């Protein structure tokens, strides 16, 4: 039996419904999300890390000059400096005063920490969304399965079939380009490979962590040795990766709206409340019992003993009850006014049971079903206290929730007075226009 | 930190993040006298009550002014026939309702 | 210099231009596009093939009755047939009369032909588009290169930067559901995982070619082994692959519009002649030449010697040129009215050379530029007398092509006659409106 609904995309709180086949005892199902993951399809543009500017040992020729040549290396620089006259230990080294030239070449390469820490540039697409759902229905205990949230893919949870999706909103926390570092992601607009800007984020761009090719724009100037000593002095823009680490933005793990943590291994966006999901569940026919075997309840009345519109289950009500036979019966309130904590209630012959609920209305007028029979419970709630609370709201607020049946009375008397004066003026015009336009002749 | 009904997640140092939710528990009495009513709803919904009050004073003003205009119009259209014709009898019902001076 | 243009996304037609950076000779550019590879990103949803029903050996327990569990197997049946007297050779195989057990286990699994043939079902996305292109400029010979069709990709063709901007139209032959079979694809919706309709397509649905889970759904039923012969008679719907082959639709490649052929191993539609392409080609500056070096050409006179508006270049014409000095010229018409067969003409003095061209207008008016000069020539063309031929259309037809310059005369004189008659009326109304009203006065 196929039953369709819409459930809010809110992870913790269960979603209770009563699927009802006429002629069978209505069986009570519960759908609880425990993961909802927005998994984008990504590809690795490149990775970046601190660089190391290795300097080969310079070649110094006496009484004669070498020349510079170019080798296929990232940010390779050669500069032959003249008249060096080096002074090593154990005497001067190069005989000829002047006509002494040092090659002094450098080049840039991935540091030995790239393999450990390295930002990864990713370009993301719409991707897919999937979730872990926990199902209960009738006597069948909780059974969990992973489902794809799209309108088509079903999932055989136990013996029921479940189709979840699409999300009502296609929102995803990730922009086109993202960068993952450590365990946090950033919505950075990283330079397209091969356009690095010498020290802001792209200064080392290796397609993969172990790619021989490498792009490097560290602005490696090569200064001359001075004072007759042997070394290769270079000036260089500091690591763009270091600058990025210092001036790193707030991570998306801390800035994402709707409150979803970012996990890493598939790059999920986990458990954020955007919109709602349709539910289409096919309950097995074998889980439906005939009506005759299940209690039928009549002569009902419900009296809300206590109720405070707190986030938790701050409402206790009792129901006067007469039945056809003893047994266990499900309970549910279809409307969004109140959510019932109890699912089923044992029922004697001509007893009176109690149930708990959470509501957001000052005046919770809601309808409650007990085995195909509805009762209206009115109550009058009272303000909670203690302000900040650690657990989420178990109910959904509506615009007409806080009106407290005197404020209703006030807007009633106001609109009534306003309309009454207006209509009185209208009837005044009628009577004057009647006695005068006509009825003077 | 202004914590709304939608909740607030705060992380302090290396402590694990903590989520807090602000249940709609304000000052003011939803029932009873008008002043307590308006203060309870102002603490609940500040902007909504301000615009709602402004709208309500606006609608009562325009209705009251239009009503009094209609009424005074009818008053004129009642008296003027008799005003203009001083020598007739002004029917007592009209005399008291479209309240009238007795002319000569 | 950078030259930008747009071009028909046609497969054999060359696209001819002249880059003109001032103070230099015009230089002749040719682009030829040799395949159009529209590569859609796809995900394999599930594969399918003929089923095969393995019926393990029945359990014949003689006196008494066993029961069998639901072991997890695709479309598994197990039903105990009570009252069996299995009567083999050399004795009946059981010593009881009645109260004997025939367990009738049946079980369905992927056939071995699935290894070699399988109608694998994908889900098409937007993907990327790329093409193999062939350039010719100046005196440089042909230079070919594959290119991603998106503005953001240098794609250096030789020594020039070629940027091919995103294809004007985003049409793709493939809908979101496609099923690949053998050497062809089908634009068919596929009842996806676990929605198998039990007998048309999705009788078997295996997540990959070698997957341990298999959503068989084949409506296997088991019957009583007749008359005490040991066997497991099973009745069930024939294979969905059978009926899908018999009632297979027309393959997409036989239905794909815009002459779109399909290849398989990237699942790409080639030669797809929809819409147009922008082009931005940054040519080397060295291939240019100073105008002051270039020959002067003057007193140009071109005469069409015979034309007939065929697809192939069915017009021959002659240009009498007079010259400054030996040298090369490019000749192309800057307007679509003609396409010139000859890329370059390398030319001596004081002479009269012939060029072939193709056109569909019945009085072409090409303005053809020889060596940064101009000459306009026109004349009648006649119907080329073949009906259907196999050469595609070299020229592009425009609406003002077929009018035979008497019909042009006819519509001109007609429209003039209407306009002038109305004007004569307007003049008559004005002149009577004044001569006869205001002057009599
Ligand atoms: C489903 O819910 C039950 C009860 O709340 C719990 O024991 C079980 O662990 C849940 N499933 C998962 C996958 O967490
Ligand atoms: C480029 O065009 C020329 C024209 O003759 C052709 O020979 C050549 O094969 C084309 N390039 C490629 C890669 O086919």
């Amino acid at each position: 039996y196929e039953h369709t609904a819409v459930m809010p995309n809110k992870v913790g709180i269960p979603y209770k419904a009563l699927v009802e086949r006429p002629g069978y005892a209505p069986v009570h199902l519960q759908i609880q999300l425990v993961n909802t993951r927005i998994i984008p399809s990504t590809n690795l543009e490149y990775i970046t890390c601190k660089y190391k500017t290795k300097v080969p040992s310079p070649v110094v020729k006496c009484c004669g000059a070498t020349q510079c040549t170019s080798k296929p290396h990232p940010d390779y620089q050669c500069q032959v400096f003249s008249g060096v006259y080096p002074f090593m230990w154990g005497g001067a080294y190069c005989f000829c005063d002047t006509e002494n030239t040092q090659m002094s070449e450098a080049y840039v390469e991935r540091s030995e920490e790239c393999s450990i820490d390295h930002a990864k540039a990713y370009k993301v697409h719409t991707g897919t969304v999937q979730a872990m759902v926990n199902i209960t229905y009738g006597s069948v205990s909780w059974r969990s399965a992973d489902v794809y949230v799209n309108g088509e893919t079903p999932a055989k949870i136990g013996d029921a079939k479940l189709i979840i999706g699409p999300l009502s909103s296609a929102w995803s926390p990730f922009d086109n380009k993202v960068v993952v570092y450590g365990h946090e992601v950033y919505n950075y607009d990283f330079p397209e490979y091969g356009t690095g800007k010498a020290g802001s984020f792209g200064d080392l761009q290796s397609r993969t962590s172990t790619s021989n090719d490498l792009y490097a724009n560290t602005n490696l100037k090569l200064q001359r040795p001075q004072a007759g000593i042997v070394h290769t002095p270079f000036t260089q823009v500091p690591s763009g990766f270091e600058r990025w680490k210092k001036d790193k933005g707030a991570p998306l793990n801390d800035v994402a709206p709707f409150g979803c943590s970012i996990a890493l291994e598939p790059l999920r966006a986990e458990n954020c409340a955007v919109g709602s999901i349709p539910i289409s569940i096919d309950i097995p026919d074998a889980a439906f019992t005939r009506i005759s075997e299940t209690p039928t309840v009549s002569d009902l009345e419900c009296k809300i003993t206590e109720c405070t519109y707190a986030f938790d289950f701050g409402g206790i009500a009792t129901v006067a009850y007469k039945s056809s036979k003893a047994g266990n019966c499900p309970i549910h309130s279809p409307s969004g006014v109140a959510v019932i904590k109890e699912n089923d209630v044992t029922l004697a012959e001509s007893g009176s049971f109690t149930f708990h609920f959470s509501t957001a209305n000052i005046h919770p007028a809601f309808k409650l079903q007990v085995c195909t029979s509805a009762v209206t419970c009115k109550g009058d709630c009272k303000p909670p206290k203690d302000h900040i609370v650690d657990y989420p709201a178990q109910h959904t607020e509506s615009f007409t929730s806080a009106i407290s049946a005197t404020a209703w009375s006030w807007i009633k008397v106001l609109v009534g007075g306003t309309s009454a004066f207006i209509v009185l003026g209208l009837i005044a015009t009628a009577v004057v226009a009647l006695v005068l336009f006509f009825h003077r002749h | 930190f202004t914590v709304t009904g939608e909740g607030l997640e705060y992380t302090w140092g290396n402590h694990p993040p903590k989520r807090v939710w602000a249940q709609e528990s304000g000052e003011g009495n939803p029932h009873g006298w008008p002043h307590e009513v308006v203060v309870y709803y102002y603490n609940r919904y500040p902007l909504t009550t301000i615009i709602g009050l402004c709208t309500c004073v606006a609608i009562i003003m325009v209705s009251c002014v239009t009503s009094v205009w209609l009424l005074c119009r009818t008053r004129n259209l009642c008296i003027t026939p008799y005003k203009l014709a001083p020598n007739a009898q002004v029917p007592i019902l009209l005399a008291l309702l479209c309240c009238i001076k007795p002319t000569r």
